[PDB]
């Protein structure tokens, strides 16, 4: 065989490292490894257990948000305390538009140039490119007069001969297939992306504080104080202000992110056949509405060898199947306990002994469910709601498959969803379904303000002796995630993460089964190994977050 | 015209600082990436991955020797002999003491490459130090937060490019437009301070007025920012003692991410 | 679905305050006018004018009779039997009494219509008074500044809609929201005013470090406002202190266009 | 024959009337009649000068900025202060991007709608409106789809019954000549333009510290602290923060504002022929650049008969036959001394008497400059360009033409601008000139700056003795402003407004002359006189603003 080394993997979040062996240009085997390790779990041990949120979110920039959101949780957990109503609609109004800035930031700036070819834009005919989205898009930004400007900010950069993020691309790359109208359409999209994440993030901010890195939570609700009559509150001119980005959210995910993720399928069907990780998906529940941390507007559940008929319905995040099901190995990580550990139970003894292809090598644990392997993500979540016949959810795939379908004259089955395309896929539809619950939540939260009800915050009490448990659990852009607390005296006497890019990026486990990025690689092609391309589009499709798999 | 060349690279970092650059608006990053600068190493942008992007680092550090701005995102790991962070097989530590070699200008961009930050708080589990730390030849201008507003940092850069130098500094390298005085020494809640009009819990009577944080911990006495008057995100209003939660002290070494959340802050 | 109809009358008006709402962001301007409200009367922006206009007017008193919104800008002269102000041959007065009659809500928006402002100072020439004062029987909602931000119009009448009624209102009818609070109470350069840190002159040592602006004539202490938090224009740190300049006191009767810009303020 | 009265005319600032006797279906004679005082030039009085500009900004809040920026150049030039350089800039960009917003509101908001009949826009085909505008603009909102976007929101309008302020429009009117494509075009851009006005409020704000009403001038420069290194002052974020709304004005103002200007004119090319206000026209230069209150970027002067060829320059706002020149009658206005006043030398004594047709019948003042009637604003100022061999507004003018050429085969000559239509381009060509007075003068800040020049303000000395007079000149968005200040014994002792809409809507004189408004009406077709759109349509052509005419 051949042997590669992709090292950096960029257009990810972190540090990331990808070997392949390589039999006659198809990928027959893969490692992953996290090449860099902070120990933000012994970092936040021995403090307060209300001061873990504000340290553990910065395991992530990223996917800000999500983990200070799984701490405030786990503690709860633990304390026993439910948490105020308004609380969750804030919280959840921030989730949800933090998720569609980030992912629309990841089909567009981290993945979108592994599939598009920005010097054939350059050739692209700007009223040809137009004329190919009639009946497909109403987006009023399709214009020729839009793309030939586009197309003359790519001209002038290559003109300059400083190509700065693009030079050296995967131009010409015999596996880009779009016409060079497509290229074009894909770039002036990826420009107007950035206005639609910032509007998202305005949002995140004006409940936040700011973002990255939210400061609005505690252990016990938020921060933000309701009073629709207090001046320099949340009354209702700053209510008024965040919906008015709310607002501007849904006609670029519906118009252009909806419809260019149809469009790349239509191009790449390929990638509709390879890139499968796993036989089996969890997703938690998420956006909680009653005032005892359940009713959840989203399903979770588990999947088991994707068989969605008899899936397991996942209904609220003190299910102790989920919790008892859960253990992370060290066996192929540079950490010194290789037996699977329930995360309670859980140690991060760092071990390191440089790389070994059949020992340690990476920084990221391998988690199992009742010992499988598990795929967490988009995928996962969106399989899960159709499992749970959640008819918005097939509705909004279905939409996709229309375009499709006017596209390339074919459907998409259930089948071809386990793959590069459909995790693309699944990503998508979320985002998509994500413009509801932030219009869901607002209105709840308004609704909410006028019966009288202004509170946001109960104040924990912790006892000072004395062993206890909690475990916070998320869907992250990126998959299921949970953060694992004990207090003893008072005190954080274990703090395990155990984050979806854990679940998916993990190295080999303790029976040295294959999780799911090194899964989906075997069978890659690779047309030339020099630029492995169609690795790194599988591996992308993951969302790899490298500072989350590791921490 | 040519567009003057940075390079950037994360050592411990979380993307925050980076992501920071996706809420700025003067300029926005596309303006940033297409007219201000050009960006000829960044791992989270880049079409270029593997051996290309190293190519990229090699040709640039090469074409650009003496002119280029260099940032770093993220603590530098000494432990262990720089393994905790590993690129390309080797330490991280050496990539950017190479790339120093040839800068024109040095940034530490977060509180993370400026002190330490959060990856060489408690224990220090890897030996996280600061970029000054492993550049002692060189002066790195500090631009700390977790992460900064973005324009403390494109500001900077602006100065560098606009009028050749870099901004005026304070004595830890922090340019004085953005960090030259304590958060509380600008604070539009210092008039409930001064009159004992505090908030006690989340919720309270007093909270819901706006009133002054430093019961709940504000660290605003004991933090050098702008967060008071730049804010966050350019909407008008937003940072966190606006929101209603007290400083944590993110920008200032010994405070965020030492200090409890509500552990009292000392005032001068 | 049928929108909650408004009724815009000015009086003694420079316009400024219709103004406001072409910088409002929360509704803008283009989506109260098609979203929030139907604006069923608005000089400014009818298409018809003259006959046409006047019969939009008593179409839409006589339609939605007990139902609409009555908003006033400017000051209403009564010298004279109120010819300093006459539309279609006669008195404003008389066309704002005439609306008064069937309105849901009467909102004085500006220091003009709230209290008589800058057309009612020095000797008062037209004999110009406040809303209020030619609807004595009526709770007229008073939204001062000259013009207010346009949000503290904006999201008293988002109230009403919403909420069934009225936002809740100090002892001058001002919304508590907006109102509730000295200027010089939520400032962020009293630090400054508390260490004796004061500007002396425009340009000076003190006005370029951001000082406090009380020895300039600022009227924060005497004037009650949001325009220290909520600022204006939604660009984030554009009030008149900030941008170096003393409030005027235009939102409060006796001080602005009363008070000479360098006259000192008193202290509570 | 008959008489007909339109009060209130909309779509201005203030209150207005105007009457008109038809004869034959063409108005015979006209009356313009300010019917609103207020008396601003009294409140001022007696006070210290500082403090005037404060209180005159408040004649206008849709020309804010100008009388603020007069009335310190008044108190400068009755003090002899010269203006820093700095200050000079500061007051310059904020000028322009408020006339900026100005005119485009003018043009739209408060103007289209005399020529867009949006009932018709109802029957437009989206797609044959956007092929109209091939090689006519590049700008980036004229696809269908925009089209489409808005005609349903006019759709949806209409459908609720409630038409609010588009309500008993002259929907169906035969002056409407517009296609129901055009009347499309027209409303999509009505509706963008309020995006880019917001963005040169943006600028005005930044520097002004709000707007409406700005607060940081002050008699002897402006109250902005310069610190590029200095926090909380005007900064170099700061600045960038205004350079990154200058820049976003251009592209509305070239491609879609120009361009509708041609359009309109191409469709009515017999207002060409009609609205002729006088045969003499004023402006002064505007935008100085130098230490000593001059080098403008703008040149005056005044135009006699129509005779380009002989003007004569005005290059100083000192200039003594400029200042000679201007008097004011109130013969037929309402106040006591009727002869023609010098206005160091006014008086402004009420003395209503109700409506004569030959008597008094307005609150606004008669102005002359050597006893003739004279034109102020965009017309005006165009002329004065082309006169003075200006190229930038030949070429500007030019490109207006080409896109008239382009869509008519007519041209369009220099005696064709004495009209409706012209007036209309004069304030096109100036909101197009003044984004490069944008750019040059933000690149002067920042070059100065550079220099380390950061100096702003010179405190004033007042003399508590003596008699000191001042005057004032600004190039308004109307056309030329002056405030004229009178000092004795340290405070005002007289003040005198002569605002651009006093010189245009001001009724017949001392000699019973008539002026611009009452002029240009001559001769109008009034096809229904209950309905007379095509008198509204010459007058809003001056753009009134009769808060600024009365004060
Ligand atoms: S400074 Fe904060 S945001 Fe920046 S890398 Fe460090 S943890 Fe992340
Ligand atoms: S303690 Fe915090 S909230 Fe209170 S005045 Fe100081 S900085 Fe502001
Ligand atoms: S309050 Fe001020 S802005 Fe409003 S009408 Fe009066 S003078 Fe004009
Ligand atoms: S005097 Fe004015 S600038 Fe100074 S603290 Fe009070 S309100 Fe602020
Ligand atoms: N999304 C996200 Fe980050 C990862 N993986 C977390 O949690
Ligand atoms: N422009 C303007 Fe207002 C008028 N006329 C002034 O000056
Ligand atoms: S926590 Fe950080 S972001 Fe500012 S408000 Fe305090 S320095
Ligand atoms: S002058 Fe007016 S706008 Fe606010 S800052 Fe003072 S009350
Ligand atoms: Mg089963
Ligand atoms: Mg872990
Ligand atoms: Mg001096
Ligand atoms: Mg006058
Ligand atoms: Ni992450
Ligand atoms: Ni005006």
């Amino acid at each position: 065989s051949q042997r590669i080394t992709i090292d950096p993997v960029t257009r990810i979040e972190g540090h990331l490292r990808i070997d392949c062996e390589i039999e006659n240009g198809v990928v027959s085997k893969a490692w992953a490894s996290g090449t860099m390790w902070r120990g933000m779990e012994e970092i936040v041990k021995n403090r307060d257990p209300r001061d873990a949120w504000m340290i553990v979110q910065r395991i992530c920039g990223v996917c800000t948000t999500t983990h200070a959101l799984s701490s405030v949780r786990a503690a709860e957990s633990a304390l026993n305390i439910d948490v105020p109503v308004n609380a969750q609609y804030i919280r959840n109004i921030i989730l949800a538009a933090h998720t569609t800035h980030d992912h629309i930031v990841h089909f567009y700036q981290l993945s979108a140039l592994d599939w598009v070819d920005i010097t054939s834009a350059l050739q692209a005919d700007p009223t040809k490119a137009s004329e190919m989205l009639k009946g497909v898009s109403t987006w009023h930004l399709n214009s020729p007069e839009e793309f030939t400007k586009v197309q003359n900010k790519i001209k002038d950069l290559v003109a300059s001969g400083q190509l700065g993020i693009f030079a050296n691309g995967y131009w010409g790359h015999p596996a880009m297939k779009l016409p060079p109208e497509v290229n074009l359409i894909a770039v002036a999209h990826y420009l107007q992306a950035l206005e639609c994440q910032r509007d998202a993030n305005r949002v995140v901010a004006l409940l936040g504080g700011k973002t990255p890195h939210i400061q609005n939570l505690a252990v016990g609700g938020v921060a933000n104080p309701i009073n629709l009559d207090g001046l320099g509150v949340l009354n209702l001119e700053r209510l008024m202000y965040i919906k008015s980005f709310i607002d501007k959210l849904s006609d670029f995910v519906e118009q252009v992110y909806k419809v260019d993720t149809a469009v790349i399928a239509a191009f790449y069907p390929e990638w509709l056949t390879r890139g499968k990780g796993a036989v089996n998906y969890l997703s938690v529940p998420e956006f909680p509405t009653d005032s005892k941390n359940g009713s959840f507007l989203f399903p979770g559940g588990y999947i088991e060898n994707a068989d969605l008929s008899s899936y397991r319905p996942i209904t609220s995040h003190s299910d102790e199947y989920l919790i008892k099901g859960i253990q992370e190995s060290a066996k192929h990580s540079w950490y010194k306990d290789e037996a699977p550990q329930a995360p309670w139970e859980g140690t991060t003894i760092p071990a390191y002994d440089g790389w070994s292809d059949d020992g340690k090598y990476s920084w990221v644990k391998s988690p199992t469910f009742y010992g499988k392997t598990v795929e967490v993500g988009p995928l996962a979540n969106m399989l899960v709601k159709l499992a749970a016949g959640r008819e918005s959810t097939q509705n909004k795939l279905n939409e996709i498959v229309a375009i499709y379908q006017k596209l390339t004259g074919n459907t998409l089955e259930v089948a071809q969803l386990h793959s590069t395309l459909g995790r693309i896929i699944g990503r998508t539809v979320h985002c998509c379904e994500l413009q509801d619950i932030l219009q869901n939540q607002y209105s709840a939260l308004i609704t909410n303000i006028g019966k009288g009800d202004h509170t946001t915050f109960v104040k924990p009490n912790i006892p000072a002796t004395g062993e206890f448990k909690g475990v916070g659990f998320l869907e992250a852009p990126r998959g299921m995630l949970s953060h694992w607390m004990v207090i003893k005296d008072g005190i954080i006497s274990n703090y395990q993460a155990v984050v979806p890019s854990t679940w998916n990026s993990g190295p080999r486990n303790f029976n040295d089964d294959v999780g799911p990025y090194e899964q989906s690689l075997v069978g890659t092609p690779v047309a030339d190994p020099n630029k492995p391309l169609e690795v790194v589009r599988t591996i992308h499709s993951f969302d790899p977050c490298m500072a989350c798999a590791v921490h | 015209p040519q567009r003057p060349p940075v390079i950037w690279i994360g050592a411990q970092e979380c993307t925050g600082c980076t992501e920071s650059l996706l809420r700025a608006t003067h300029p926005t990053v596309e303006n940033l990436v297409l007219e201000t600068i050009s960006l000829e190493y960044h791992e989270v942008l880049s079409a270029a991955f593997g051996h290309q992007v190293e190519e990229n680092k090699h040709n640039a550090l090469e074409k650009y020797k003496g002119q280029y701005v260099l940032v770093v995102d993220g603590s530098i790991p000494l432990k262990d002999n720089g393994i905790y962070c590993m690129v390309a097989g080797e330490p991280i530590v050496d990539h950017i003491r190479k790339a120093a070699e040839g800068a024109a200008a040095i940034i530490a961009i977060g509180s993370c490459s400026a002190w330490g930050g959060v990856a060489a708080a408690g224990v220090n589990p890897t030996g996280a130090v600061s970029l000054q730390e492993v550049l002692p030849g060189k002066t790195v201008i500090n631009i700390p937060g977790c992460p900064p507003n973005p324009h403390n940092f494109l500001a900077t850069v602006a100065h560098i490019i606009t009028y050749g130098k870099p901004p005026k500094l304070d004595d830890k390298n922090r340019p004085t437009f953005a960090y030259g005085r304590l958060i509380h020494e600008h604070c539009e809640r210092r008039p409930h301070f001064d009159a004992g009009r505090f908030a006690k819990e989340f919720g309270d009577e007093g909270h819901r007025e706006g009133w002054c944080l430093y019961h709940l911990g504000c660290k605003g006495p004991e933090t050098y920012g702008n967060c008071s008057t730049l804010q966050f995100c350019d909407v008008g209003g937003v940072w966190p003692v606006a929101i209603g939660h007290p400083c944590y002290g993110c920008n200032e070494e010994g405070i965020g991410f030492h200090k409890g959340i509500h552990q009292l802050a000392n005032v001068e």
